[PDB]
């Protein structure tokens, strides 16, 4: 509805459908994992080399290849997986047979 | 690649002292106990004494034909090991080691301490020099 | 102190042979706190069982062996090259005192 | 230095404590009062927590 | 004593069950029907529960 003689004052920063959308985005990105595989089984240290592959200078080193044994169906086994990650998600921690650990563990 | 970089060692005399010292490579030593034993040329191996972490609280074990003169220190910040001798007798000559255990449980499960791997690694150091 | 002795002083056998050691304890020191090492001349000693029973990492499976009170012993189910080399064993008794060294030669 | 009135009311326990990585554990040595604990199982040193 | 019409409906199975406590252990059997098991790795004896 156009309101043809309204003349109104606008004050953007002090609107509170700022927070509204703030405050609803961030409840429905959190009730989307509530369903979703928890990786606790994996907070294990890790053993990380390089990639055998061709790698650019851009890249170097900012892949690594890690092998770590990770826990499966049953609770009496155990298996090995290796897997490519992002140095930014690895820590070169942990120092004992292995070298590293995930970031946020 | 458990490592013990030994140092320090050489030619010294009785009416004087010496400090050798095991700084720690690839693995720690604020989490391991460690000791030395030493190998005069001709002899077998005597134990002269072992010092655990500053966890269990520094505490010193020494074998009496070594005691006052052979003291035993660490560091753990720095991953170094000392032995702090002093005034020695015409007795002391031996090549000195450092060594540690490295006891290692891999556990299968967060939850039931049934199932790992465990294992047991003897690191010991090159051996250096105490002379008279 | 803790007095270890060994038996035989020099073993005698050829590659492929049963070289076993023995030692004796001149204080009754539990088996859990014995150890057994090989010292290759010019090197430290190497652990190869302890608790008088369990082996140490790398260590070889023909390696093996047992003791009691004063009575130890060290098994090597074959003899080889590698095995040519002094053997101590070790008392943890409160004092971590070993034996002589026992020669294992051909 | 313990008063008559407290003996037998603290001990030094220690228990493996799980650790930020699943595939570890580590030594911890705690005081606890008496009464969160029980021995057990005709062992003279071995306890567990009350309400476990 | 079984019936000809329940041959092969129950197994007695073996297996060790976590306790109270993280570092003790359990050996505990117990009758389950057939369709709640299933056979694995070709072995006669080894069976899982059909929902893990
Ligand atoms: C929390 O966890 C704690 C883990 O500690 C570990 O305890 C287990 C038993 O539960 C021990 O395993 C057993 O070890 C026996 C042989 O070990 C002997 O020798 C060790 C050698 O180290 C020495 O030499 C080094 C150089 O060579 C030197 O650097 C070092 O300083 C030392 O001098 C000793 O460390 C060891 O002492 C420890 O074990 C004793 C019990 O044996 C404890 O009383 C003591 O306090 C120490 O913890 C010991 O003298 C070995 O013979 C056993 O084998 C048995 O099981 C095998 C299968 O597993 C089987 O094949 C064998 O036949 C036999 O039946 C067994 O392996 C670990 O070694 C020990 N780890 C450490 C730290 O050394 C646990 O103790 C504690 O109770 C837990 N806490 C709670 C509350 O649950
Ligand atoms: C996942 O679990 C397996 C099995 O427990 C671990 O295997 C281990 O691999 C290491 C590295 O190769 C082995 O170390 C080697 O030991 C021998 C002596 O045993 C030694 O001579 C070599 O120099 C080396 O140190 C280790 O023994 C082996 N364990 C077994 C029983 O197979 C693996 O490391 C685990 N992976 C992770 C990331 O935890
Ligand atoms: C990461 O490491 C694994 C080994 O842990 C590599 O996988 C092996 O690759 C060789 C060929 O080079 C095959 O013969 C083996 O059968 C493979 N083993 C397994 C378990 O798959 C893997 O190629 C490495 N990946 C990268 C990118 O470096
Ligand atoms: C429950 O655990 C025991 C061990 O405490 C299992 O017995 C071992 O089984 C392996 C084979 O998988 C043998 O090599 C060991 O020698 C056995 N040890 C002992 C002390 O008997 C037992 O099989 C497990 N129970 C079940 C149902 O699997
Ligand atoms: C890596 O580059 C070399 C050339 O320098 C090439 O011969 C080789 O096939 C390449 N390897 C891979 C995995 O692409
Ligand atoms: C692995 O990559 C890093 C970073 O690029 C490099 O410094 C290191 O030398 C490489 N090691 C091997 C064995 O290729
Ligand atoms: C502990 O009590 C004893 C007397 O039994 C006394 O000699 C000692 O000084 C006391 N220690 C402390 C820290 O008060
Ligand atoms: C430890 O406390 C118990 C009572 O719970 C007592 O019987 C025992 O004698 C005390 N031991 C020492 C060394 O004080
Ligand atoms: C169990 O079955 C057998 C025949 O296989 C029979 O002889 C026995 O009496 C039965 N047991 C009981 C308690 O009746
Ligand atoms: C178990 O029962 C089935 C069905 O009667 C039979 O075929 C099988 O041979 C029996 N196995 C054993 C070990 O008794």
């Amino acid at each position: 509805i156009h309101l043809e003689n309204v003349t109104e004052e606008f004050n953007m920063w002090k609107n509170n459908m700022v927070e509204q959308m703030h405050e609803d985005i961030i409840s429905l990105w959190d009730q989307s994992l509530k369903p979703c595989v928890k990786l606790t089984p994996l907070c294990v240290t890790l053993q990380c080399t390089n990639v055998t592959n061709n790698i650019t200078d851009d890249m170097r080193g900012e892949l690594k290849n890690c092998s770590f044994n990770a826990t499966t169906e049953l609770r009496n086994k155990r298996q090995k997986v290796y897997s490519l990650f992002y140095r930014l998600d690895i820590v070169p921690m942990v120092d004992l047979w292995t070298n590293y650990r995930l970031i946020n563990c | 690649e458990v490592q013990l970089v030994e140092s320090g060692g050489g030619l010294v005399k009785p009416g004087g002292s010496l400090r050798l010292s095991c700084t720690a490579s690839g693995f720690t030593f604020s989490n391991a106990w460690m000791s030395w034993v030493r190998q005069a040329p001709g002899k077998g191996l005597e134990w002269v004494g072992r010092i655990k972490s500053k966890t269990e609280g520094g505490t010193t074990d020494y074998a009496t034909p070594v005691k006052g003169r052979f003291t035993i220190s660490r560091d753990d910040s720095k991953d170094t090991l000392f032995l702090q001798m002093n005034s020695l007798k015409t007795e002391d000559t031996a090549v000195y080691y450092c060594n540690t255990g490295v006891e290692t449980y891999d556990f299968w499960s967060g939850y039931d301490d049934h199932y790992y791997d465990y294992y047991f690694r003897d690191v010991w150091g090159k051996g250096t020099t105490v002379t008279v | 102190e803790i007095v270890l002795t060994q038996s035989p002083g020099t073993l005698s056998l050829s590659p492929g042979e049963r070289a076993t050691l023995s030692c004796r304890a001149s204080q009754i020191i539990s088996s859990i706190y014995f150890a057994w090492y090989q010292q290759k001349p010019g090197q430290a000693p190497r652990l190869l069982i302890y608790g008088a029973s369990s082996r140490a990492t790398g260590i070889p499976d023909r390696f093996s062996g047992s003791g009691s009170g004063t009575d130890f012993t060290l098994t090597i189910s074959r003899l080889e090259p590698e095995d040519f080399a002094v053997y101590y064993c070790q008392q943890y008794g409160s004092s971590f005192t070993f034996g002589p060294g026992t020669k294992v030669d051909i």
